[PDB]
């Protein structure tokens, strides 16, 4: 497998070559919010964002060598986690304000329109400030966002091996962490409590991804917005 | 036969 | 601050004299969902009593004010319930080990809806202990960092004490390094180990979350009696 | 003031 035989600074190159591009929204700045038009524009950005997020996840080193039940099943765990944390990546250097896309960037007040979402916002908006405040760098958010695919669903699996195989790609992006972090100047200590602290926060991820889940599963419930037959289907994934 | 499962195909 | 001059050694001490005691459950009888479920609540709610008296002497949470240390318990007590449970079950392959008189295997989960995917869920975790051999000392590190961790990104003179927290997690880390190098691990090999640690939590926090919202439904669809105290942490997750 | 937390967790020992 080709992964594992990557040095670190080859595994942050492909990863920060992998990335997704920042998408335009279709915010129509001619009629105000509704909860239904707030939620069309969300869910119309997070469908065409998961075109890419499939595509750039066959990039994460290690993704590829996986069965196509074994990839589907990652995404199906990860996807929203995934889309958060480049949310949250997005609007660091944005203070109070979620920058979903350039043309798109909403305070928590906007986040009102819609029922329940303001909550989903005030803990993504506190996540972003926490990345900020860490001064968290892009080639550590690329190792996070890969680490959070596939570690979202390792749990939930001769599949022992390949589940070894994925034990083994998340190593080598420890490794690739730590290298980035003394890279950085930091002492061994400040790298293992830096390290901490990253992977500490992808809990809370989990969190807002699980409470984004319930609300969107209600929202589909009380038929708010269409949904294209993809979102539709990696919902049903989390269902119960 | 899903759609995440076509389009990890291409 | 005591929890901030400590060494390593004395924070795992500390940790492991606070250890809560192992219970029994209120357990010659057929299961039923009902039934079940009773017997799982009443043991959570005996467990959470003794949970508090064990949070209190982590070491760094009696610095926080009461409306912190409600806050932190609220978010973490399913968490630190099911790290426990998960802990005890480790040498019993296939099993969950709810108290020395309550060992089920993985099919008797069907006894209630959709708990047999929370018990998949623990049996995994339970596992995933198995495999990295996970010590003592390791565990009684993860549980106080399930407490610190799990409401702290969920809070003015405030930030003086998310950041005594987050003081006390970096001292908790040290210590797990600590117990890493004195079992031999290289330095490669303790980042690694650190790393996979925590991975886990977050798949904690998901059976947290899942357990939460089966729990949220079955408040509604009145079934089991919950105790006053279980109804109180139940709403906190509204 | 008047959780059951609340009162558990200052007349705890
Ligand atoms: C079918 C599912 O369709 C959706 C709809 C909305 C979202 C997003 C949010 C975060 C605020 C959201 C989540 C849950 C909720 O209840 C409200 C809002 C979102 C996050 C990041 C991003 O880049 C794009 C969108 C994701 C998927
Ligand atoms: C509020 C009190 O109601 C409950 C009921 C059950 C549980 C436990 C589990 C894990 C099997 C559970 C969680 C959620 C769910 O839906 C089914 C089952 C549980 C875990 C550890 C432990 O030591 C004792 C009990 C916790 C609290």
């Amino acid at each position: 497998s080709l992964a594992l035989s990557l040095t670190a600074d080859q595994m942050v190159s492909a990863l920060l070559d992998a990335e997704p591009p920042i998408l335009y929204s279709e915010y129509d700045p001619t009629r105000p919010f509704s909860e239904a038009s707030m939620m069309g524009l969300l869910t119309n950005l997070a469908d065409r964002e998961l075109v890419h997020m499939i595509n750039w996840a066959k990039r994460v080193p290690g993704f590829v060598d996986l069965t196509l039940h074994d990839q589907v099943h990652l995404l199906e765990m990860a996807w929203l986690e995934i889309l958060m944390i480049g949310l949250v990546w997005r609007s660091m250097e944005h203070p109070g304000k979620l920058l979903f896309a350039p043309n798109l960037l909403l305070d928590r007040n906007q986040g009102k329109c819609v029922e329940g979402m303001v909550e989903i916002f005030d803990m993504l908006l506190a996540t972003s400030s926490r990345f900020r405040m860490m001064n968290l760098q892009g080639e550590e958010f690329v190792c996070l966002k890969s680490i959070i695919l596939l570690n979202s669903g390792v749990y939930t699996f001769k599949s022992l091996e390949e589940k070894d195989h994925i034990h083994r790609v998340l190593d080598k992006i420890t490794d690739t962490l730590i290298h980035l972090m003394a890279k950085a100047g930091l002492t061994l200590q400040q790298q293992h409590q830096r390290l901490a602290q990253l992977l500490l926060i992808l809990s809370h991820i989990r969190h807002m991804s699980n409470k984004g889940m319930e609300h969107l599963y209600s929202m589909k419930c009380k038929n708010v917005v269409p949904l294209s037959d993809l979102l539709l289907e990696m919902l049903d994934a989390h269902r119960l | 036969h899903k759609i995440l499962h076509r389009l990890l195909q291409d």
